[PDB]
């Protein structure tokens, strides 16, 4: 009676696991779609735009909000490329 | 408590006893009482606030999951819930065994001490007939039934 | 000390033994005690100090435990609590084999004395009868009934 | 409810009962009813609305499955199969060796009983007959018939 309790709680703990896994691969997806979705915006910005100091100020304005949730090695000097 | 209920009469009854006794360790001590409707109308109407009714799921995406493109998926409750009747039906069966192993040790107890009644009954009846004689042939010249029924007797 | 209350006489009631006894190693020696308080009031008011009323956590990322985007993880206590609870009825169970065990010697014990006493009455009672007719028939030139009580006489 | 049919006479001789009694498990308590349709019809017609008349697959992909070039794999329905098979017939097993267990219990008991009964009538004979002589011989000096028949009589 209480031996196989064992097998039981353990059966009931590794579930949490395999789920807890899935939630970091999810959120890593995640930060990759961030990411992109920044990177579409100046990607999509004409030359007089982003040459004019006021767009780019906002632009990267939006990049300081996010803060370690978007690449921050991808998303610097992406202006200037 | 403001809404004490009938709880009270019920802890009571529990008292303190562990897992054990018939019931596979714990019998239906209780009764059967009706079902509160007949109708769900959604749980218990505004106590409820349930989507019986309103989910109407039928999907396998919920059941079995499901993965869109781009990654990003996510599980069912298939498998946490064979996970936890995985759990239930191996902590009975460990009681199960338990409770047999105990059977089996009572049972055995039961015949030893059974048989060891019917011998000292057996044994009883022959000194007693055996000092029938005694008790007898002379009386004056030899002891009493109560000497020896309270002196030589077995237990 | 500042503070003895009445731990001592617990103490010296407890003495030093060890576990066994009847209680799956150690019984509810002591009495059930009524709550101090019906209302939680926040624990024990100023000297509890804690969040029972005020955390109200109910956030799977508590229980269960949850993770940013840029890693970052933080576990739940569940997987802890599972752990705690593993081992706790592990040691239950070895205790409870252990007391099953002893309980088998100790019925083995019992059977066999029982049964050496059981024959011992009946030797002795078969003896003492023999020995009627000894010291009945010629009493000068036989023995006493002390002699061969206290001489051949079965322990 | 609106179509009651007659499933609540079922349902009441099914009463409570577990697995169990001497079918594997539960016995052909029912019986072997008549098929419901001369020919297939496609199934009940209307009410059924089924494609399996019609289906005809005869294909390795949908029992084996198949994959076509550039990946794009589905699996066929004979493994699920196989595993449920495997499943039902496991559970079916280890019901047959409980059942076996709880045969053999019963047996010894049934032994021990049995072997108990024919030495208590032996023994309750052996004292009749020993008492016959007695209440025979001296009616008047020695005790009657009934005081051993309830004082002295084996259980």
């Amino acid at each position: 009676g209480t031996t196989g309790v064992q097998q039981a709680l353990g059966a009931l703990g590794d579930i949490i696991s395999r789920q807890q896994e899935m939630n970091v691969n999810n959120a890593k997806l995640q930060r990759e779609a961030n990411t992109q979705s920044y990177l579409d915006q100046v990607a999509a910005s004409t030359l007089e735009q982003l040459s004019n100091a006021d767009y780019r100020s906002g632009l990267e304005a939006q990049r300081d909000a996010m803060g370690m949730n978007l690449d921050r090695a991808a998303t610097r000097d992406a202006i200037t490329k | 408590m403001a809404y004490p209920y009938s709880d009270m009469p019920f802890g009571v009854e529990l008292d303190t006893s562990t897992l054990g006794s018939f019931g596979l360790g714990g019998p239906q001590t209780q009764l059967q009482m009706q079902m509160p409707a007949v109708d769900v109308n959604a749980a218990a109407s505004g106590s409820g606030g349930f989507m019986a009714g309103f989910s109407n799921i039928f999907s396998r995406d919920s059941m079995f999951g499901g993965v869109a493109p781009s990654g990003a998926q996510t599980g069912g409750w298939v498998l946490p819930a064979l996970g936890i009747g995985q759990a239930v039906f191996g902590a009975i069966g460990a009681n199960r065994q338990q409770r047999a192993a105990r059977d089996q040790l009572a049972e055995s107890r039961r015949q030893f001490d059974m048989n060891y009644g019917a011998q000292r009954q057996s044994i009883n009846t022959n000194l007693e007939d055996r000092q029938r004689a005694r008790v007898a042939s002379n009386p004056t010249a030899y002891e009493s039934v109560d000497s020896y029924m309270e002196r030589n007797r077995i237990r």
